[PDB]
């Protein structure tokens, strides 16, 4: 289990990382299940291009939004 | 002898300098004062986590005894403050309940307002007011 | 407490994420931007 | 070290008897 | 206010006095109160080293 | 002068009496002394709070261990209150026009 | 759903109801103007503010010092402009809020005076039957700090 | 630790940030030897950048007495009247003038603890808190278990 | 009408909201005592000293306040007229003086 | 007067420690959890048999990488500038 979570790249904690959806992954999640939190990660706009790199954030409840201001609506 | 120690004393006076203020034979006889003065040093490095706690825990004494004489408790207020969007730590709520007594008053009051909105909308399960002073500010 | 604060989409945490620290702190006073911390 | 059946009941491991505690009928 | 120094600090740092009356009452509830008054529990300028202990008072 | 109160670098005497005369220049009658709050009077440790009330409404308060020091220093209060000499008055501009 | 007065029948806490929203935005309504006059009619003084300047929640008032633990990159004689204000107000009347004031709101000015260190601090750890002796001294550098006057606009 | 040094205050030396701000070094008095291998860089300073670090503040003054001596130490005399005396042993040019840097940037007071980072003078705004706060005044002050 | 807080002690608050939605506004005036819950000061005017023969008589008498006592009853006396406890009421070792910061600073 | 015999933790007869409602809540909570994580962790993408070879590429050059930048150790070059200005410990007023 020690390797695992070494390997999937979660040395400090509560910290977020973004794996893919394949059985390996799976396999790799359900071992340490006991260990981590699963959460699926959601994109309420597009993706973000090129010039959309620099302004990005990835807020709470897994929403990677592309246009991260700090002014209210 | 060749080369051999000229410079002790001043290791003496160097471990002794730390040692100019305590009881017994411990500011005198090196052999405890090197060990009096190693155990000093390591209670001073070790009790900066004991005198934040103690700090925090003072100024949460504080705060629920201002709270209890202006006639609230601690958790409700704390929620109360937590839950109007308004971030302010132990120690200035702490300055103000000790100098400033009208704003604390009013966030007393602040606060008492957002609990009962809170209840009515626990009892009613809300629809359209959902508090006046609720309302929360979406940051994008 | 911040365990409300995860239901509106704020975090858990103030002194991360938001208008308290990815806001500039200090500033000039004729009007000249303040250089971002490297943080 | 005892045996895995005794006849002094044994109390059982903290997380068991969390385990078993909450969940009752 | 516009205190000076001498007289605000003798009316922040002052002794007062309580009265809890008793008849059918838990000897708990009051001892309680009593002890946290005692303490300092009640006031914004609680220290341990300061010595705001006041006085209470059951009948 | 930050922080400093006024009568320290005034050192006044008699403050009932430059008060009573501050009045009767202010077309005020005659201040009268009441007695507010108080706690322990047989004790070594007395507090007392004398209120000064000109016709009918209370103008300062000033707290003390006796009655002469908490009447003395109620009219200390007035009088600083009647010259604009407060701790809750403008601070100096220290800047340029 | 009548039930006779009894013991545990009524709640202990008294029931408090919600007055009209339409009167009670008048009311508050009413109250901010009544300050706004206030304000800009002149009738404050000594007042005091709440800067989150370096993740510390100082009492900003009128000729005030403060320390950091750390430097700004300023040379000493430069006037700084403080912002990130949650909480203000003078006399008889006080402004919040949502997480901050508006930046035309309060204008807190500051000014660098003193740049120096700190006491030579001592961190030492020690074990038991070890031989484990470790010893350091950290001088961090800090940054004095002096609040001018906060200014403060009648634009609510 | 703080029980076997003393202590001070934080305040300032005569209000320089409310008025205008003064320069708290007075003079400094460097002493570089004429030959040896413990002032290369006190003289490589000398050489380089003592007209620069005169011209940028032109309330310090700076004195060389090029005193033959194995141990280059300076001395910062401040307006309070405090003399801290360092050695500038067997170090570069830039930790030199960091070092003289962080010194004028300073004034005269104490490197001790500092007791109490926050100072302010006008403490109590809307009245200090006394006992008596937030507690009703009956009729006529009358005290309780009496008759009139 | 509704009110959080009793408006009857201390201050007065009034809370509101500012129509716009990002800052609060709370104007709470002052209260003052009023006229009918204060008691007049008393004014002890104690005179028993004086009679028809001699005029410094009471002067005199008035240079007779002195009282000794050992330690015993003195620190009991100081102990039941401050509430306070009999044990520091006793002299401290030099020890205990010597290492005593005459000069400690003073703030504000 | 209870005498509890050698160590209260390991043994025979030891102090038994019982649940409170702390604990009771956490447990729960960690279930709900894990029981949230079983539920988004029930749900492929590829079905194993797509993806036989997709980023096998990345590998193979992240992995050559590594081999160059291992393969690549050698002492550091040596300078005459350094011995040369290494004489300038004896400098006086030149
Ligand atoms: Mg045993």
């Amino acid at each position: 289990e020690k390797d695992i979570i070494k390997m999937l790249g979660l040395e400090k904690a509560h910290t977020p990382q973004v794996h893919k959806n394949i059985p390996s992954v799976n396999a790799k999640l359900k071992v340490v299940k006991h260990l981590i939190r699963i959460k699926p990660l959601k994109l309420p706009q597009g993706l973000p291009a090129e010039e959309n790199m620099s302004n990005t954030c990835l807020k709470s409840t897994g929403e990677l939004v592309v246009q991260w201001h700090l002014k209210p609506v | 002898l060749r080369n051999r120690v000229t410079d002790r004393y001043f290791r003496i006076q160097e471990v002794l300098k730390h040692a100019r203020h305590f009881r017994g034979r411990k500011n005198r006889c090196y052999r405890l004062a090197v060990r009096t003065v190693i155990r000093a040093f390591v209670k001073c490095t070790k009790a900066r986590y004991l005198k934040k706690k103690n700090m925090r825990t003072l100024w949460i004494n504080r705060i629920t005894a201002a709270s209890q004489e202006h006639g609230l408790k601690y958790p409700a207020l704390i929620g109360n403050l937590v839950k109007c969007q308004v971030e302010l730590n132990r120690k200035v709520l702490a300055d103000l309940a000790i100098y400033e007594p009208k704003t604390f008053k009013s966030l007393a009051a602040l606060a008492s307002r957002r609990r009962h909105e809170g209840f009515a909308a626990a009892l009613g399960d809300g629809k359209e007011p959902e508090g006046i002073f609720s309302r929360v500010v979406q940051y994008h | 407490g911040g365990q409300w604060r995860l239901q509106q989409g704020l975090a858990a945490n103030p002194s991360g994420y938001g208008p308290l620290t990815e806001l500039p702190d200090w500033s000039y006073a004729d009007g000249r931007p303040a250089p971002p911390m490297k943080g | 070290g005892s045996k895995a059946v005794t006849r002094h009941r044994r109390v059982m491991h903290f997380q068991r008897q969390k385990l078993m505690a909450v969940t009752e009928y | 206010s516009s205190f000076s120094r001498a007289p605000q600090q003798w009316a922040t740092f002052a002794r007062i006095w309580y009265l809890l009356d008793g008849k059918m009452q838990p000897p708990g509830k009051l001892a309680a109160m009593a002890s946290i008054r005692l303490q300092g529990l009640h006031k914004p300028v609680y220290h341990a080293l300061s010595d705001c202990g006041d006085h209470v008072v059951i009948m | 002068m930050t922080g400093k109160e006024l009568f320290e670098m005034w050192k006044i005497i008699n403050p009932m009496g430059l008060l009573v005369e501050e009045l009767k220049k202010r077309n005020v009658s005659a201040p009268e002394s009441r007695l507010t709050r108080q706690s322990g009077g047989t004790t070594a440790l007395p507090l007392y709070f004398v209120g000064l009330y000109c016709d009918k409404k209370l103008i300062a308060e000033g707290p003390g261990e006796t009655v002469l020091v908490a009447e003395e220093e109620a009219a200390r209060v007035a009088l600083r209150k009647l010259y604009g000499f407060t701790e809750n008055r403008r601070p100096w501009n220290y800047s340029k026009p | 759903g009548y039930v006779p007065k009894t013991s545990l029948s009524s709640p202990p806490w008294p029931e408090v109801v919600l007055p009209d929203p339409v009167e009670e935005t008048r009311h508050h309504a009413e109250v901010v103007k009544k300050v706004n006059e206030m304000i800009v009619t002149g009738q404050y003084g000594r007042l005091f503010a709440v800067v989150h300047f370096a993740s510390r929640q100082w009492k900003v008032t009128s000729e005030d010092l403060i320390l950091i633990g750390n430097e700004l990159d300023l040379a000493c004689g430069e006037r700084i402009r403080l912002e990130k204000v949650l909480l203000v107000g003078a006399d008889n009347f006080t402004l919040l809020g949502k997480p901050l004031l508006g930046k035309d709101l309060v204008r807190v000015e500051a000014t660098v005076i003193e740049k120096t260190e700190s006491w030579p601090r001592i961190i030492m750890r020690f074990r038991k039957r070890k031989n484990f002796k470790k010893k350091r001294i950290v001088t961090t550098p800090q940054t004095v700090l002096r609040i001018n006057s906060i200014e403060i606009a009648p634009c609510l | 630790t703080a029980r076997g040094t003393p202590s001070r205050f934080l305040a300032s030396v005569l209000h320089n940030g409310l008025g205008r701000y003064v320069q708290q070094l007075q003079r400094l008095s460097f002493s570089v030897s004429r030959d040896g291998a413990s002032s290369r860089g006190a003289r490589e300073f000398v050489e380089r950048e003592v007209i620069d670090f005169a011209r940028r503040n032109p309330g310090v003054v700076i004195y060389v007495n090029s005193r033959p001596c194995c141990v280059p130490r300076v001395v910062a005399e401040y307006l309070n009247g405090a003399v801290r005396e360092e050695s500038i042993h067997c170090k570069s040019v830039e930790e030199i003038s960091t070092l003289v840097q962080k010194l004028a940037d300073q004034s005269g007071l104490d490197v001790i603890r500092i007791r109490k980072p926050f100072h302010t003078d006008n403490p109590s705004i809307q009245g200090q808190w006394h006992p008596f706060t937030n507690k009703p005044t009956t009729f006529r002050g009358l005290r309780p278990r009496e008759v009139q | 009408t509704y009110s959080p807080l009793p408006d009857d002690y201390n201050c007065n608050v009034e809370l509101a909201l500012t129509s716009d939605g990002r800052t609060i506004v709370c104007y709470h005036p002052s209260v003052d005592i009023p006229y009918e819950h204060t008691k007049p000061i008393p004014r002890p005017d104690p005179v028993h000293n004086n009679e028809e023969t001699h005029d410094q008589v009471l002067k005199t008498r008035l240079e007779e306040k002195v009282e000794h006592l050992e330690e015993g009853p003195m620190i009991e006396q100081l102990s039941k007229m401050f509430f306070t406890t009999k044990h520091r009421w006793y002299p401290h070792g030099r020890y205990h003086r010597c290492r005593k910061n005459l000069n400690p600073p003073k703030d504000r | 007067r209870g005498r509890i015999p050698g160590r209260q933790w390991i043994g025979k007869h030891r102090r038994p420690r019982f649940v409170s409602l702390r604990a009771k809540q956490n447990m729960i909570r960690r279930l709900e959890i894990e029981a949230e994580n079983h539920y988004w962790l029930s749900m492929p993408y590829m079905t194993r048999e797509q993806e036989r070879g997709h980023a096998a590429v990345r590998r193979r050059e992240a992995f050559e990488a590594i081999k160059a930048a291992a393969t690549s150790k050698f002492p550091p070059h040596r300078f005459i500038a350094d011995q040369l200005d290494h004489l300038n410990v004896t400098k006086k007023w030149s």
